RNA sequence: GUUAAGUCUGGUUUCCCUCCAGGGUAUCUAAGUUGA
């Protein structure tokens, strides 16, 4: 229903962290993308919608077209903003979560390996996959059932690979972590955040003047508003692995690896990590 | 499966038969009909019924008018006789089909699926261990008839055994859990 | 054959003039069968000047006006001031299409010439007060509509959509 | 006749490709069929679909070549190189939508160049949802092996 | 618990697409060909099945002391990438 | 620590009274807490042995005998043919079960003798015919749980999963 | 008649010559033990579109197919998979000229156009269910004669 | 020294699967001219 939409971001901002941020983002797209439309009348003559104060501004006269654009920039910023300010992280379920599951892999046997990490610089993992795809163009990792942003197993195992066989050969490697014809020793848990400070999102641009251009004639700076992870939010994620072998090349590589990136654009220093903590839980 | 195009009513799966296989159930009722005292006149009739329609595709239990079956063939109905009682019961419309569009619906109502064997102490695939194989779906239905020649021991079987048989194992891949069939004798469900 | 009959949803009040037969016949194709109104075509490219409402032709395709389709010839004392036409049917831009078509749509539409003077000037409208919603609902359909008064009871499910899913695009000079 | 998900994906990519002029306009419409049903999947039919037609930026001519490709087959998509590979799409999920009967030509029409009508399309499309989900990503992947396969990279 | 005809669409809408890559080593860039999706089901997911056993002194064995300390498996692939952990509540012991 | 009492669960209406403790403290492994019975034991390789009502061990691990775990003592005039024993509540094959045991059980198990003279041939049996249930229900549960019958509508509740729960193997005679 | 294995031989010696890096030859391997179960299942004209999408007939790769008819030197460069790829469709577009399903003088002006490339696949889906049922053991017989010559990767 | 006024831009491009496994094992048939 329609009115499902116009009542949206009263919704972001008052259910806050307790709305399902990947369908309230996707909804919220509509209104984006027909905001002309949305404002003919059509504000469902509310009070704390932010829709209506996009008609008590005036931004042009010359031009209704131009006076919806505008009004559509900055309709973007402020969604950015809301986004940001009102979906903050309550860690308590990732907690439990983390503690159970870790409690699942003692009765198999396994050795866990606990590490928790925390964001030095605004982060970009999942870039490329849609969350604010529709509205922002770019897009975070998103998690649409923990409603949590995280880093896939996949990317932390991919990146503690390619530095153990930087420094250890391309063979060593594949006696860790497996090749097409042995499975790997060491297993990774997605990470998620578990305690921010403040932000769990965060605004930001991003302004290619240049890129792909020929010369100064064809130069114009387009501006990508989009989000990214908050400084000072601490992921955990999990290790375990049943052999006692691994245990060490993965130690050593986790402090090393993290300081520089674990996301996105990390060769201009966005997705800078801290190793916080580590621990081992040994078996048998 | 089917994408009911004009019609309300949702229907997720229906039943398909064609009139081929409705000939080869009206010989096997013809044959048996005289080889014994046996008639079967309500289920010879309907199936009768069914079989003066040939050449336009039919639906029973509906008046569907027109669907998609097996995401890929379309048909157009026809109503039978103002709702005819169909032979089964389980409130899903049962469509007869031209057997043309009737072969190609029911090769793509058939279950393809890739096995695959790992070893026991690696976790990876074997070689040679990969397969394909093919099931008949669950809720399919087969005709056959069960004959026995005048005996005492064919009294006491007809009377005690066949009506305590309702679930047995037919097929094979009996650990996959294939196979489990429910027998429904058409003397007392027709 | 059969020659239906389409007319506004004003504010204003001229309609008994020129509207003569209820159906003329068995059945409609508009209806109220407890699921909403159905079959409203659409005009799209009309202006409604309805101080005695006539309709008036514009040039923008987003000016739409929206009615009723009525069964019958109306007053048989016209043909001269009224936009005539028969359509096959197909080419007929409706809301909610839920059976078939007489294949031919012959439609006699209330017509004002524009008469250039002014600059025409549209402005959307959505209407409300249940009062002025009754007061068209069950004098003019009732004039039409008489398979009612026995089982569209809830009047409700007519009151309640005709200040949502009508509007038009006024003149009002 | 009824034409299946390939057959409409056939003619459809057809006439697209004969009124997509310059080539960058064809390789930008292959990026596009390349990832948008991956979106449609993840975020949903109508709001990708509503996010097309925004990245269409029609409210030009672009709108009426939109609709004279429906039945010219002598129309040509005019805009940037990214606003008519969007248009095109676009195009090619209307014709989906005319041909299955899901949603008639004239209220497509009306709701893309109308500022009031576009809302009652959204109700529409949420009223219609199940019929489209249903299917139409077959029709999309069709699309997305005629792209990857008559035009090249960049 | 939706009728079946739109409870299909939300149940299969329902289903986590994660795309990976893979990376050129020295370019650090995406190998050509080297980007796919996977689709996940849910944490929390519930599966219904039966496990059955004919008449046997080796299946009351089983069923009255394996199948009691049987509650967590692996299943599936991408075991390594943390998926495919399962608990197996039996109707039998806690419905 | 809680001296426990394994009171078998069989048709035969030797059953009521043989556990001297009613509650002891407010402690019984086996709940009934508006689910219907939980933490209810089941030993395999033993039969009921319904002529004079007890259970002798057999070898078969198909021959299973169900029944409650509740606090008492043999009545200081019995147990010269029980088994009684000592486990760390990791060994019992407790069905139904709702929460955690602490440790250190001490069970007494209604034993019997070999007597070699007849051979043991145990039947599948069934725990219906609720004109059986009824007595078992007002002389085992009421004398142990006093609860029931005090704040429960859900009895028949128990009825039928004492129809769906208790089954047993006995010696055939 | 069994001259379908025969058309196979032909085929397969035509391909197993144009494919001078051995990587070709495997990864056509691949596609031969994959393609003919996938048309089995998935019916021809979708394996004929995933086929002809990862095929990437740009304009000089279907040169050397066409050459590849007639000189028996002709060789397709590529990636292995974007010439395996490349390899099965030629194939498939052997068998259909062949069995004369398809004249060649149409699948030749087809092949150097884009403009008749789309009817030819217009007429390819004309004729799928024709098509499907014929090629079935000529495509086994390229698959066993794959897995026979051509070594395990 | 003083007056007025901001204006322009508003994400693009790649990569969409790659390799291996494509059946293996067991059963391969058992049991059974007579009268004119």
């Amino acid at each position: 229903a329609i009115d499902f939409l116009v009542n949206i971001l009263e919704l972001i901002k008052e259910k806050q962290c307790n709305i399902n941020l990947f369908s309230a983002i996707s909804l919220t797209s509509i209104v984006y993308n027909n905001f002309g439309e949305f404002l003919s009348n059509n504000q469902s003559y509310s009070t704390n919608n932010p829709l209506l104060k996009y008609h008590i501004i005036i931004l042009n006269d010359k031009n209704k077209t131009k006076d919806v654009e505008e009004k559509r920039n900055i309709f973007k910023r402020e969604v950015a903003e809301l986004i940001s300010r009102n979906f903050k992280l309550d860690g308590e379920k990732v907690r439990n979560y983390f503690d159970s599951l870790k409690e699942v892999l003692k009765s198999l046997k396994y050795t866990i390996v606990d590490v928790e990490i925390t964001t030095r610089t605004r982060a970009l993992i999942g870039v490329s996959t849609s969350l604010g795809k529709l509205i922002f163009g770019s897009g975070i990792s998103f998690d649409p059932y923990m409603n949590l942003p995280y880093i896939p197993a996949s990317e932390i195992k991919g990146i503690v690979r390619s530095y153990i066989e930087g420094k250890l050969g391309e063979q060593e490697a594949e006696e860790i972590f497996g090749n097409e014809e042995r499975e790997g020793n060491v297993n990774f848990t997605d990470a998620y955040p578990t305690r921010s400070k403040d932000f769990l999102f965060v605004p930001d641009v991003i302004t290619p003047h240049y890129n792909g251009k020929k010369s100064e004639a064809d130069a114009e700076p387009r501006p990508v508003i989009h989000l990214t992870i908050a400084p000072k939010v601490t992921f955990r994620f999990l290790i375990y692995y049943k052999r006692e072998d691994v245990g060490k090349p993965i130690c050593d590589s986790m402090p090393i690896i993290l300081i520089r990136g674990l996301g996105a654009r990390s060769s201009v220093g966005y997705s800078l990590f801290e190793l916080r903590k580590i621990e081992v839980i040994k078996a048998a | 499966r089917i994408i009911e195009i004009d019609s309300a009513k949702p229907y997720v799966w229906v039943y398909v038969t064609t009139y081929e296989l409705l000939k080869k159930v009206k010989l096997y009722l013809d044959s048996i009909s005289q080889l014994s005292n046996a008639s079967f006149s309500n289920l010879k009739n309907k199936i009768d019924t069914i079989l003066a329609k040939e050449g336009k595709n039919i639906t029973l239990d509906s008046d569907l008018k027109s669907a998609i079956l097996n995401e890929d063939f379309y048909v157009e109905l026809e109503a039978l006789n103002n709702k005819i009682p169909s032979i089964i019961n389980a409130g899903v419309p049962l469509l007869v089909l031209e057997d043309s569009i009737g072969r190609e619906v029911i090769n793509r109502s058939l279950i393809r699926v890739r096995r695959i064997r790992i070893d026991r102490d690696k976790k990876v695939v074997e070689t040679g261990g990969l397969w394909s194989e093919e099931y008949v779906p669950m809720k399919t239905i087969f005709f056959s008839v069960l004959l026995g020649k005048e005996s005492k021991e064919s009294a006491i079987f007809a009377s005690c055994i066949l009506r305590n048989l309702r679930y047995v194992i037919l097929g094979g891949k009996e650990t996959i859990g294939k196979g489990i069939v429910e027998l429904r004798w058409v003397k007392d469900v027709i | 054959s059969t020659q239906r009959e389409y007319v506004f949803i004003p504010i204003t009040n001229s309609i008994t003039i020129d509207v003569k037969i209820t159906i003329g016949g068995s059945d409609h194709i508009t209806n109220i069968d407890e699921r909403g109104i159905h079959n409203v075509l659409v005009i799209t490219g009309y202006a409604v000047d309805e101080k005695n409402g006539r309709l008036v032709p514009t040039l923008d395709p987003c000016d739409y006006v929206k009615g009723i389709l009525v069964a019958g010839t109306p007053q048989q004392a016209q043909s001269n001031d009224f936009l005539t036409l028969k359509l096959p049917a197909n080419k007929l831009y409706l809301i909610r299409k839920k059976g078939n078509i007489s294949d031919d749509l012959k439609i006699y539409i209330p017509y004002s010439s524009p008469d250039a003077r002014n600059s025409m000037k549209t402005k959307p409208v959505s209407i409300s007060d249940d009062t002025i919603v009754n007061n068209i609902i069950k004098e003019v359909f009732d004039k039409i509509y008489n398979i009612t008064q026995k089982e569209k009871v809830k009047i409700e499910k007519v009151k309640e959509d005709i200040k949502e899913l009508f509007s038009y695009y006024a003149l009002e000079q | 006749l009824y034409e299946e998900d390939y057959k409409l994906a056939l003619e459809a990519f057809k006439k697209v490709f004969n009124a997509l002029t310059h080539y960058g306009a064809k390789q930008a419409f292959r990026s596009r069929a390349r990832d948008l049903v991956e979106e449609i999947y993840n975020s949903g039919f109508i709001p990708t679909f509503f996010y097309i037609i925004s990245k269409a930026e029609l409210n030009s001519d672009s709108l009426d070549s939109l609709i004279s490709l429906f039945s010219s087959d002598n129309a040509i998509l005019r805009g940037s190189d990214e606003n008519v590979s969007y248009s095109a799409y676009l195009f090619i999920i209307l014709y989906y939508l005319i041909k299955r009967g899901i949603i008639e030509q004239k209220f497509l029409i009306q709701a893309l160049r109308c500022e009031k009508t576009r809302l009652d399309l959204i109700d529409k499309l949420y009223n219609l949802a199940p019929i489209i989900s249903a299917k139409i990503r077959t029709y999309l992947l069709a699309i997305k092996r005629l792209s990857e396969a008559l035009i090249e990279a960049r």
